[PDB]
């Protein structure tokens, strides 16, 4: 068991493109968490 | 879809095998006894049955102190020969032993508690019931009555994140004062307790003992004398609630269920039955506020294991038989085998005159709030 | 049934402020903005102690000092901004 | 009484050069930003709705005769003048809110003497 | 030599700052908070009809699921108005509190000790 | 011990004017000279003042044995020894049974408090039976 | 038709430049030493700014300083901490049950084993639009307390620190209220 | 069930640089509502800024025009035309004054609006009720005169309208817009004699089909609460006997306290707030609109207490922490006091004035 301490363990600018790829790969691991097949969901599971 | 709502209930297996000592009054082998009940009682399939998170060293000293936490995280029975100064400044050696597996034993009531307060956080549950927890003589430097760890401290705090106000019921025969010391000067939590004020342990509680600082007006004590009876405190027990729920207006409560205020008991001097003790928890019950029941005291395993067994059917929302079905200690429960603690011919001593006199202070206070 | 239900709530939460977060972060990072603690304290010192001199002589003297009056910036710094946006 | 309504006035005065100072520093503090100069025809909206707010706070910090130029050079310049007038704005902003505390030390004095000894116009 | 107590002087200017931001975002709050509750009444009631699904049984479920539809598009506006706020209030006093901290650091070293520990006699210590 | 305020022991003087230019940063110096206070009235001990050492001066070896060769540590017993129990009868009452808590008592540590247990809970009056 | 006459001769402003910076003031109400004014027709009489403006130099100055002693007399803080929490409490209230919902429509949920779109009956088309509506309040919601939570302990260790010096700053008056 | 306009931009608007009237004393206003939790008990409304067709109908298309295309910047080339319709000087011009205008009048019309479909019995602007300005110009610290507005409005559905005034001065251009029609009637308490506007004399009470149906009740220096209310209650009393109105515009203006900026009275909160009290008592539509008040402090507080009682609710005494809090020191209550300020109104002209009025009344 023990979920919060499994699922628990910059300053530097960025410019305008490295920021859009940032943003698009977390919002694409949020939306793969909200339909189950996240790496990390599937080794817990 | 999703339905009713049950009955969180927390339970380690390992619970019952920890021994304090050779004749101590406290046996935590009987939440073993209750658990043997609501499974051959077929209750296990109106709860929900969690295993607790155990708490470790940085959950503990929320409340208490990083010396206090470390030697009990230190000591074992045969290396305290080299702890003495410790026991000294830590009360523990004679009515708190230190005995084998102290440590985990803590962290199994610790976790119970903490785990029923993010079951209320989380919306999962509306009421959580841990008989392993409920220690409410630990004080913030020490240890003081067969406890260690004050458990519904942190309850307290971690409810706390989102309730604005917490309030507090205490039915042991004895006066909670770990519990009333943690949240004495503040207004947030509201303590209650009802308890045997003399001669006796602590020696604490007096009714003119209404907090200091903010908290002034937000602890209430009602001092009783021995003998009482179910209808006696059922007249200065519903009253009191009755004005904390209307002017102090909680959120959340936390209720003590101890029960060495039954009849016949080890320790205790009251006068109540099982349907007399029950009476608080239905009454309390009544309210639908999101809801923690805890242990406590009781020393006489064989009334304490039928009266929790009887409170948690009764949280449940079911009606049990009273005939015992065959477990695995139904002999400590002769010669009726039946599901009832029985009161005796004992004499109160709790004048309707005094009972009025006090509950009539205790409300003028209660007044004095918002 | 009780764990899996834990864990994706929590992942669910985490992942949620990390995005919000990067989001904040690079707004604040971007937005333009010494020597010790002590040295802006004993300069806030100094300052307020000449200050105050300042008023009661003025006290004396003149009158009674009206609030610090609101001022523009300076024509050097006005020059520059001008400048540097032209 | 005379006082007393001078008092008043100071801090109204302060007031609204405070919150004139903190609603520009607010739209242009939006204005900057990595992604801006993408997503540029829709900032250049919300700079044409929001034109006075800008153009007192550019009376305030620097006067009525940079005023109008400095609104056409970001009207033009736009994402990259926009940090230099927030970096001015805010230091006159921090500047002058601990100037209104000092001087919130001593309003207090006034009006409590005075509040007194006022209510006498015999 | 002698000291002067240029941070305990500090102190109190950050004590007073530190209101007045959030000041003006918990009205700015107040009112959004008090132009929705009836909403979000609604909200709760609506869930715990589709979620008990056996208490208040008169609906047709794919119409008690269009009004619950409905009635979160209505409350979508007022979440962002929230969290812009929100964010504002916890950017200014951040930076009130990193000042106020980097202070009450200081203040207590140049304080001496028998004001913050007792005389060596006041002390228990049986 | 180190129990004058700033001035004795040309050893501990060096000492601790090494002790900056790696822990250069003021603001992580303040944290262990408190600590170098707390200790030397008496409210840790040798064993428990090393640990937060360590916490410190982890990788710079020279430093932490001088450190240990000044408060005459020993390595053969390491446990940490707490602080003597204070008794309420000599001390300011409010009501029948709490008593109010000798100054220095509220600064024992409790390292899991956020700044929520540190303004709801009760720290300096404690219960006594009367 | 001049409603009135606002301005009185006795609030006009005289301005004198001191070093770089010019400083306004009441010149109506100087000394102006003269047999008709006496000193109680000064509205600012005894306001002394030398000793209001004045630093403290000694720590037990906190409590007799008059301005000082005013700023340490006001409950901004506990008013504003308790607010925060009341405004926390309802929030909650509300993302608890969106989030049984959301576990709900998710699957996760132990009581319900079968497909969602079935234990209600909806189209299965119908149910993708709700979740989707679902999950952008439920996180919106959750984002709001996160950032309010932090305002609120910043609050708190405000009010720690504030209530830590007003006892250092007592000496041996310290009885253990620090209610000013 | 109380409608409460309020537009959020009105409090941003700035007169000049020492000017008496600050529009900001509203948004104060409100931010005591919000800490009072009176948010809740009220039907809180934005006003729909009034279009140019909507203000003139009272005004001329000249002059409302002027106020459009007039700006403080590019007053070079109306500078001759400025004082053609008196602004400039007390009505000064500046940024952002169109907007203002609109805002107020809508604040008016839409109150009326409420009351004609039922959807309310009370109405609340605070930031309307500006009753010196004419047809053709502007006139003390007032350009747009929306109480006339609302009553046209009114007078769609209603029949007869009553438009009582307890601003110290007197109503000039509400009064000299009704003027000779029976189907509104105006009644004034205002200090009389060297004072502006100098109109209001106690025997001018309409012309044509309006005669005697005007009220002017000339006061005099330092009149308290006692004094106010016994001719305040006989006058209002006999006019609800005898017009029978069906509409009520109560003017709440607050220069008639004791010390404000401009007033000469010596009303308190409670001497003030007794009208609001008596007029409610009939059971009517009643717009209820703001006016005079120049002593920010007291503006507030009164107005915050009126509302508080109009709605139903009875407010505490100390005052909840708010952005505008230090304004009210060192006390922070919601009470305005009066000063020994001697009266001057001897009883007999109290009781002379009385019998005259009602006298004037029995046809
Ligand atoms: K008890
Ligand atoms: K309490
Ligand atoms: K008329
Ligand atoms: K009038
Ligand atoms: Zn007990
Ligand atoms: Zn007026």
């Amino acid at each position: 068991m023990d979920v919060l301490s499994r699922v628990f363990d910059l300053n530097n600018p960025l410019t305008a493109s490295e920021f859009r790829a940032k943003k698009a790969e977390l919002e694409a691991e949020l939306e793969s968490i909200r339909n189950g097949t996240c790496k990390t969901l599937l080794d817990l599971a | 879809g999703f339905g009713k709502k049950k009955v969180s209930y927390f339970y380690d297996e390992d619970v019952g095998n920890y021994h304090y000592g050779p004749q101590h009054p406290m046996k935590p082998h009987r939440v073993r006894m209750v658990h043997n009940l609501v499974v051959n009682y077929n209750l296990y399939e109106k709860l929900n049955v969690i295993t607790p998170v155990r708490a470790t060293r940085n959950d503990m000293t929320r409340c208490h102190t990083d010396e206090y936490i470390e030697f009990l995280w230190r000591v074992t029975p045969d290396t305290m020969e080299k702890f003495q100064p410790h026991q000294l400044k830590f009360n523990v050696g004679d009515d708190c032993p230190v005995f084998d597996g102290l440590y985990e034993f803590c962290s199994i009531s610790a976790g119970g508690s903490i785990g029923a307060a993010q079951e209320l956080n989380s919306g999962n549950a509306e009421i959580a019931i841990n008989w392993a927890g409920g220690l409410h003589h630990a004080k913030k430097r020490e240890a003081s009555g067969f406890c260690y760890v004050n458990d519904i401290a942190l309850a307290a705090l971690e409810l706390l994140k989102y309730h604005q106000r917490v309030l507090y019921i205490d039915i042991d025969v004895h006066h909670g004062d770990g519990v009333e010391e943690f949240f004495y000067t503040t207004d947030r939590v509201m303590t209650c307790s009802f308890h045997k004020f003399g001669e006796y342990f602590p020696g604490t509680g007096h009714i003119k003992d209404t907090g200091i600082g903010t908290g002034k007006n937000y602890a209430v004590n009602v001092p009783l004398r021995d003998g009482i009876d179910d209808e006696s405190y059922e007249s200065v027990f519903k009253p009191v609630i009755s004005h904390i729920m209307q002017w102090f207006r909680p959120e959340a409560v936390i209720l003590q269920c101890g029960t060495d205020s039954l009849a016949g008991d080890r320790l205790g001097c009251f006068n109540l039955s099982m349907k007399g003790h029950s009476m608080c928890v239905d009454f309390v019950k009544s309210f639908n506020l999101p809801m923690i029941c805890v242990g406590g005291g009781g020393y006489t395993v064989r009334n304490v294991a039928r009266v929790w067994t009887y409170e948690t059917g009764l949280l449940a929302g079911e009606e049990l038989d009273e005939n015992l079905p065959y477990n695995d200690y139904l002999q400590y429960y002769g010669p009726d085998y039946k599901l009832n603690v029985l009161s005796n011919n004992m004499e109160n001593h709790n004048t309707r005159q005094y009972l009025d006199s006090i509950t009539s202070e205790i409300i003028e206070n209660l007044r004095n709030l918002s | 049934l009780f764990d899996k239900r834990r864990i994706r709530q929590a992942l669910l939460t985490k992942i949620a402020t990390k995005c919000f977060q990067l989001l904040n972060k690079q707004k604040s990072v971007h937005d333009p903005t010494t020597m010790s603690y002590r040295q802006s304290a004993l300069l806030q010192k100094q300052r307020i102690e000449y200050e105050a001199a300042v008023l009661c002589e003025l006290n004396s003297f003149a009158g009674f000092p009206t609030a610090p009056i609101i001022e523009t910036a300076s024509f050097d710094d006005i020059r520059n901004d001008l400048l540097e946006m032209g | 009484l005379q006082a007393l309504q001078l008092v008043e006035d100071e801090r109204y005065d302060y007031d609204r050069v405070l919150n004139t100072t903190e609603s520009a520093i607010k739209i242009l503090a939006n204005f900057c930003e990595p992604t801006i100069h993408e997503h540029l025809e829709t900032a250049l909206q919300e700079l044409e709705r929001s034109k006075r707010i800008i153009k007192n706070a550019l009376i305030i910090v620097y006067g009525k005769e940079h005023a109008n130029l400095a609104l056409d050079t970001l009207f033009k310049k736009l994402p990259t003048a926009a940090p230099v007038l927030l970096k001015r704005i805010k230091t006159k902003d921090q500047e002058w809110r601990r100037s209104k505390r000092e001087w919130s030390k001593i309003w207090r004095q006034i009006e409590k003497k005075n509040a007194q000894a006022a209510f006498d116009d015999r | 030599g002698i000291e002067i107590f240029a941070a305990l002087n500090d102190f109190t200017d950050a004590i007073v700052s530190v209101p007045e931001s959030v000041c003006g975002k918990f009205t700015s709050l107040k009112e959004i908070d008090a132009q929705v509750r009836d909403i979000r009444q609604n909200v709760i009631q609506e869930i715990g009809v589709v979620l008990k699904n056996e208490k208040n049984d008169e609906l047709s479920g794919e119409e008690r699921c269009e009004r619950l539809q409905k009635t979160l598009k209505e409350i979508l506006p007022y979440s962002d108005s929230k969290i812009c706020l929100a964010t504002d209030a916890m950017n200014n006093i951040k930076s009130c509190i990193d000042r106020l901290d980097a202070g009450f650091e200081y203040v207590e070293l140049e304080i001496p000790q028998q004001l913050r520990l007792g005389y060596p006699d006041d002390r228990a210590l049986m | 011990n180190v129990p004058i305020a700033q001035n004795k022991n040309p050893s501990e003087l060096e000492f601790l004017e090494h002790a900056r230019q790696y822990l250069a940063n003021e603001s992580k110096y303040n944290e262990f000279i408190k600590l170098l206070e707390l200790y030397s009235q008496e409210v840790f001990d040798k064993n428990a003042l090393v640990e937060r050492c360590y916490v410190f001066f982890g990788s710079n070896e020279h430093l932490m044995n001088w450190l240990k060769d000044l408060v005459k540590y020993n390595p053969a017993n390491p446990i940490p020894v707490p602080r003597p129990r204070v008794d309420l009868t000599q001390c300011k009452s409010c009501g029948p049974s709490y008593r109010l808590l000798p100054k220095i008592e509220l600064l024992l540590p409790c390292s899991g408090r956020d700044d929520l247990c540190w303004t709801i809970l009760n720290d300096a009056w404690v219960s006594f039976p009367t | 038709g001049c409603v009135g006459n606002s301005s009185g001769s006795s609030i006009d402003i005289d301005y004198y430049n001191i070093g770089n910076t010019k400083r306004g003031v009441v010149s109506h109400f100087r000394r102006r030493i003269d047999p008709e004014w006496l000193d109680h027709d000064n509205p600012y009489n005894d306001i002394n700014i030398a000793e209001i403006m004045s630093p403290l130099t000694k720590p037990q100055d906190l409590l007799t300083h008059p301005a000082i002693s005013s700023i340490f007399e006001q409950n901004y803080l506990s008013i504003l901490a308790s607010s925060a929490l009341e405004i926390i409490s309802a929030e909650h209230k509300y993302t608890a049950h969106l989030e049984q919902l959301m576990v709900a429509l998710l699957g996760d949920d132990p009581s319900l084993p079968g497909p969602p779109h079935e234990v209600f009956g909806i189209s299965p088309e119908q149910c993708r639009e709700l979740t989707i509506t679902v999950q952008e309040a439920l996180e919106k919601s959750k984002e709001f307390i996160r950032c309010w939570t932090n305002v609120r302990m910043d609050l708190l260790r405000a009010i720690r620190f504030k209530n830590k010096v007003i006892a250092y700053c007592q000496g041996e008056d310290y009885n253990g209220n620090t209610q000013v």
